């Protein structure tokens, strides 16, 4: 099963998903895909230094 | 916070190591022995520190 | 699915927070070390709040495109119009607006 | 119900002793024996093979004494036959002789109970000397072979293992610079695999070599005893004998008893043919010569003359029996037995070639380094 | 042969047949060692190798040498770099001396071999344990080598092709005897087999016979020479006991070399010739055998550049086209020690035409390819298991529309000349709608650069 | 599986396989992937017939 | 402990040690399973 945007996709919800969306193997096993319209990464983040 | 360290560069009195000892009189020293061989065989204890 | 975080996702269940919202208050507060998220986003944060920093390093090279169901047509027309953009400084316009 | 099975062998007096041994598995379908000569070439060998032998459309056949021209009938018809006498190494391997099997071991296999005669003694170390030969490589092979070892559980020391190896020729004059090497050798223990001439060369280069003293060992089998290699062979040296080796009838009774056991167990079993009869215009091999050897090694006779008989993975005579021996007073007499794991000492108060009963231990450290 | 040296006085000797039976070759060699006779087998199976003949023996055969033999099979391998293999064979003399062949020409080189798995049949016992079937079915490669006589070579393709390895994706390479005759085709044996034999065509039965008659000719010529005598032949078998000690052989170390009419028929001390003449051999769609390439003067001629293969129903190769780019494409000379490039590096063709006059167009010439986007298609490839090709670009960097068409490698796809690419790909909205695209595995755009002074 | 997965635990699953009590053997294929089976302990579903 | 033979092959071992840092953990197994998790492996305390 499944939850989330991408469940009210599968269900049928809604037509379309706009959102910062992960990129992965899976869900493109459902899911269509476009190009990129951004790229972005892994990160970490922490106070800075006093 | 980054604060002690060992005197100079790490020069070591007693120049020794760790390993593994077993039971003794034993055959399966040199099979032991040729396997952590192997391990710097594949030079795998890279990784391991690296961990 | 990973054989090297095993260790780490089973560590991570605890703290995590339902949105990161929230972890960049919780760190702000320094109730959080770290948190785990994409860059762009964090650098838009951090951007905005000199209290934080980005990560030395990037990884996990990633991306971001439309979320649409199965097959429809629309995706080519879509990521058409996309690169339809990014062929200008459309998206170059983007950062200048946000 | 007729069983068609050959011999050759050496005197006719074998032949009839060899009917009536067939008469005694009569009460052991019907039986069919045939039996010729010895041929001086290989060719006439084959030929009454075909005409006096394989026309008789036979199922096996007995050979004694290189032989192995039989074999190569046998085998171009794939029909097992089994004789006595050949230790030699060519029926080591299927490689040539697809199916043939052995009463006996090959001299190869002394080694075998050699190491553990070394358990015995508790020896750290060895001499090996053999010329390089089919044989000899039997040889090393074989013992290295058991020499690979030491996967357990014994063996207070490090464990025995080989101290070094010496090649040479076959027939040659002097071998004693190889001889001069095992003086800096680390241990004073000799093993020798050698032939006739070539066991008298080695035997009077050590008395020049003057190895023949205290604490010094010589591991040999049988084979060295026998013909005038005995005139010149040292002192008290230590030696084997091959059970019965020696003995042809018997062998070929208790031979016989494992081909009936073949052949009751065998033959109730389906799908089956005949060989052909004449040699000539007959090229097809017949069909079920490999599944006969296959019971042949199966085959395992609880109760024969010489007692139980075995087989190798190439189906040779395993957990057999040996004499073990030694010389006094150029006199050889019986100091032991071995069964499969061990070896009995007799009596007797084992004799060795230096003084009295000190077991010397050839370890010995040279303190030049 | 007995009666043949009764009646007449032969010094020498001249054997063959058309039979497949080699063991006629094996009991005549025993002969050789036996009666210290020149007999020279000049064709068919006669040829065929017995391993280790006697130390003592005189005799000679045509045929491939077993180290040589297969080390043409390498070769072989050598030429469309087919690098996953594996070898079955009996307890068949030659597999020892083979196999250690094989490795020992495997690990010493800077190439990329790499060997999966070797097994060993049974085929003295019959079947119900499938055995021979199980570690059949253990084989992974997509070609594999079998040594073995070809009544064996029956009973396997029978069960390995019950097992499914006769598909494509599959093909077999086989030493000379192993098919042995020309013309007998067991059914059962696999389409388009591969082997390789001394020439059938172009080598002549009688002209082999001149070779062999010319053989003992200068030979005994050569003690001649020097000892101006033979010894006398034993004419009889039967008499031939008495002469063991009588006759002293020096003959072997002239027979070995003998040099004649141009064409060099001399042997070596282990019953094989120097450079015997071969030649590769394939099996059509008609399952009649053709000549489909030659070995000679330890070198290869193919009879084509690129494998002839069919794909009758699954189009489960495809085709790729790019420029070496920096970094992301290697593209390097083979090394002269062995022909094909090396390691994990890949091979590609080059498509040059030599004058601008003329078309003349096999236009190929092989060169290493590796490097980054290389190793992409590595992974993928491993992932999705499907076959993959590369080969130099003729028309420009990348691609353009000059005015209707396309000059280019994503062009090269357009018109179906080839079926996929790599490469820097620039990705667009204008290349887009001619063409499909990923998600991209780089990210990139246009920038600048100049230097801080 | 479903109970695998699901878990901070170390499971490993290596294989399962299929046995056919229906035919008789000439094929030993069921022999044959028994001879596939790694594992020191390994679970079998079955009657005791089979 | 699970009882066990061994007839003829004494091919299993026995191993101690104390924890030390770095080079050993030792933690409490998750309640939710009750043995330790990933890689990491069993141990007994006397
Ligand atoms: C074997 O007997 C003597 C043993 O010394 C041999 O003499 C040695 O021969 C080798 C090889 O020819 C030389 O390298 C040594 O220098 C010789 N040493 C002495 C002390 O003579 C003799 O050569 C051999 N017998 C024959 C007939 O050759
Ligand atoms: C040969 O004799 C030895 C000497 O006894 C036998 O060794 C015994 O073997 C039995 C079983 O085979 C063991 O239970 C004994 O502990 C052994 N005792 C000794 C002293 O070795 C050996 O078994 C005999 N050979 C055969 C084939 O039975
Ligand atoms: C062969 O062995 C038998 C039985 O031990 C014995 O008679 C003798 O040693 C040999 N046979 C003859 C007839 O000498
Ligand atoms: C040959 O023998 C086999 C083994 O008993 C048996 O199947 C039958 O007698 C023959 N084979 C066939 C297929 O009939
Ligand atoms: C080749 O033939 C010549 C002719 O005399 C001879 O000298 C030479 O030894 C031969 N080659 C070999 C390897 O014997």
């Amino acid at each position: 099963e499944w939850n989330g945007m991408m469940g009210e996709l599968l269900s049928g919800q809604a037509d379309m998903i706009v959102a910062p969306l992960t990129i992965n193997n899976e869900r493109a096993q459902y899911i269509e895909f476009s190009k990129p319209f951004k790229y972005q990464g892994l990160t970490i983040l922490v106070k800075k230094e006093i | 916070g980054c604060k002690l360290v060992t005197i100079g560069s790490g020069k070591v009195f007693a120049s020794t190591g760790y390993g593994i000892a077993i039971q003794k009189d034993s055959g399966w020293k040199r099979q032991v022995d040729l396997a952590i061989l192997q391990l710097f065989g594949d030079g795998e204890m890279e990784e391991l520190e690296a961990l | 699915r990973q054989v090297e975080l095993s260790t780490m996702y089973r560590h991570m269940e605890k703290h995590n927070y339902e949105s990161a919202a929230e972890a960049i208050q919780a760190v702000r507060d320094n109730k959080l070390h770290a948190f785990i998220w994409d860059s762009a986003v964090l650098e838009f944060e951090a951007s905005q709040k000199c209290d934080l920093v980005t990560t030395g390093e990037l990884f996990f090279r990633s991306g971001f495109g439309i979320g649409m169901r199965k097959d429809s047509p629309w995706k080519q027309q879509v990521s058409l119009s996309i690169l339809k953009s990014h062929e200008n400084g459309f998206m170059e316009d983007l950062d200048k607006t946000w | 119900k007729i069983v068609n099975i050959g011999a050759v062998l050496s005197t006719r007096k074998h032949e009839q002793m060899f009917r009536e041994a067939v008469n005694q598995a009569n009460k052991r379908i019907q039986l069919q024996a045939t039996s010729v000569t010895h041929k001086p070439n290989a060719i006439q060998m084959a030929l009454s093979v075909c005409e006096d032998l394989i026309s008789s459309q036979v199922y096996a056949i007995l050979v004694s004494h290189t032989p192995t021209p039989v074999s190569y009938t046998a085998g171009f018809y794939r029909i097992p036959v089994l004789g006595l006498t050949t230790r030699m190494s060519i029926y080591s391997d299927k490689s040539i002789h697809l199916s043939f099997l052995r009463t006996v071991p090959p001299y190869s296999h002394q080694s075998s109970v050699w190491f553990e005669m070394m358990r015995v003694y508790n020896w750290n170390h060895i001499i090996l000397l053999v010329s390089d030969d089919h044989e000899g490589r039997a040889a090393q092979k074989r013992l290295e072979t058991l020499l690979e070892e030491r996967e357990s559980k014994y063996d207070n020391k490090r464990g025995p293992k080989a101290e070094k190896v010496l090649q040479f020729d076959p027939g040659t004059k002097n071998v004693t610079a190889l001889l001069m090497e095992a003086r800096e050798l680390e241990a004073r223990v000799i093993i020798l695999s050698a032939s006739e001439d070539d066991a008298a060369t080695v035997y009077r280069a050590a008395a020049m070599l003057d190895m023949t003293g205290s604490g010094y060992v010589w591991l040999v089998g049988e084979r060295e005893i026998s013909g005038n290699a005995l005139r010149y062979a040292p002192d008290g040296i230590i030696g084997l004998q091959l059970i019965n080796g020696k003995n042809e009838s018997a062998h070929i009774s208790d031979a016989v008893g494992v081909v009936a056991q073949a052949v009751h167990e065998l033959l109730e079993k389906e799908n089956i043919t005949d060989p052909p009869r004449g040699c000539v215009g007959n090229t097809n091999i017949w069909k079920t010569g490999p599944l006969f050897k296959r019971v042949l090694m199966s085959s395992k006779y609880a109760d024969g003359v010489t007692g139980r008989v075995e087989f190798n993975e190439d189906g040779d005579r395993k957990f057999a029996q040996y004499s073990i021996m030694n010389l006094q007073n150029r006199k050889l007499v019986q100091v032991g037995i071995y069964n499969g794991t061990h070896v009995i000492p007799n009596d007797r108060k084992i004799i060795w070639p230096g003084g009295e009963t000190e077991k010397p231990r050839g370890y010995q450290m040279s303190t030049r380094l | 042969i007995c009666d043949l040296m009764s009646d007449r006085k032969i010094q020498g000797v001249v054997f063959a047949d058309d039979t497949d039976q080699e063991a006629i070759a094996q009991i005549l060699d025993f002969i050789s060692a036996q009666t210290l006779t020149p007999i020279l087998g000049i064709h068919g199976g006669s040829s065929m190798i017995m391993a280790d003949k006697d130390e003592s023996s005189m005799f000679f055969q045509f045929g491939p040498s077993i180290e040589q033999q297969a080390s043409v099979m390498l070769n072989i391998m050598e030429e469309y770099d087919w690098y996953i293999f594996s070898i079955v064979t009996t307890y068949f003399p030659g597999y020892q001396d083979f196999v250690n062949k094989i490795r020992s020409t495997i690990e010493n080189s800077f190439v990329g071999w790499e060997l999966e798995e070797v097994l060993l049949l049974d085929m003295s016992l019959d079947d119900g344990d499938c055995k021979i079937q199980n570690q059949l079915k253990k084989l992974q490669s997509p070609i594999i080598l079998l040594y073995c006589t070809k009544e064996e070579a029956t009973y396997i393709f029978e069960v390995a092709n019950s097992v499914g390895l006769t598909g494509y994706g599959y093909t077999w390479i086989v030493p000379s005897l192993v098919a042995g005759d020309t013309d007998t085709v067991p059914s059962e044996f696999p389409t388009g087999l591969i082997s390789v034999s001394y020439d059938e065509w172009d080598y002549g039965l009688p002209a082999r016979v001149r070779d062999g008659i010319a053989i003992i000719t200068t030979a005994a010529s050569d003690m001649l020479s020097e000892h101006s005598f033979i010894p006398e032949p034993k004419s009889s078998c039967y008499n031939t006991h008495e002469k063991r000690i009588y006759q002293s052989n020096m003959l072997n170390r002239y027979l070995i070399n003998v040099t004649f009419e141009g064409r060099d028929l001399s042997f070596s001390e282990d019953g094989y010739q120097m450079h015997p003449k071969l030649v590769i051999i394939l099996l059509n769609k008609e399952r009649k055998w053709e000549r489909v390439g030659k070995w000679k003067d330890k070198s290869l001629q193919m009879k084509y550049y690129v494998w002839p293969r069919m794909c009758p129903e699954t189009d489960d190769h495809l085709s790729i086209v790019t420029l070496e780019e920096a970094p992301f494409v290697i593209v390097e000379s083979v090394d002269p020690l062995s022909g094909t490039c090396m390691r994990n590096t890949v091979p590609c063709q080059k498509r040059i035409i030599s004058e601008n006059k003329t078309d003349e167009e096999p236009g190929y010439i092989k060169k290493c390819c590796k490097g980054f986007c290389i190793d992409i298609l590595k992974k993928i490839s491993k992932s999705v298991k499907f076959t993959y090709d590369l080969y130099l670009v003729t028309n420009g960097k990348h691609g353009k529309k000059i005015n209707g068409t396309w000059n280019g490698m994503i062009g090269e796809v357009v018109m179906k000349r080839a079926y996929m690419a790599v490469g820097s790909l620039t990705i667009n909205e204008e290349r887009s709608e001619v063409v499909d695209f990923s998600v991209p595995f780089i990210e990139t755009g246009i920038s600048v650069m100049v230097s801080r002074s």
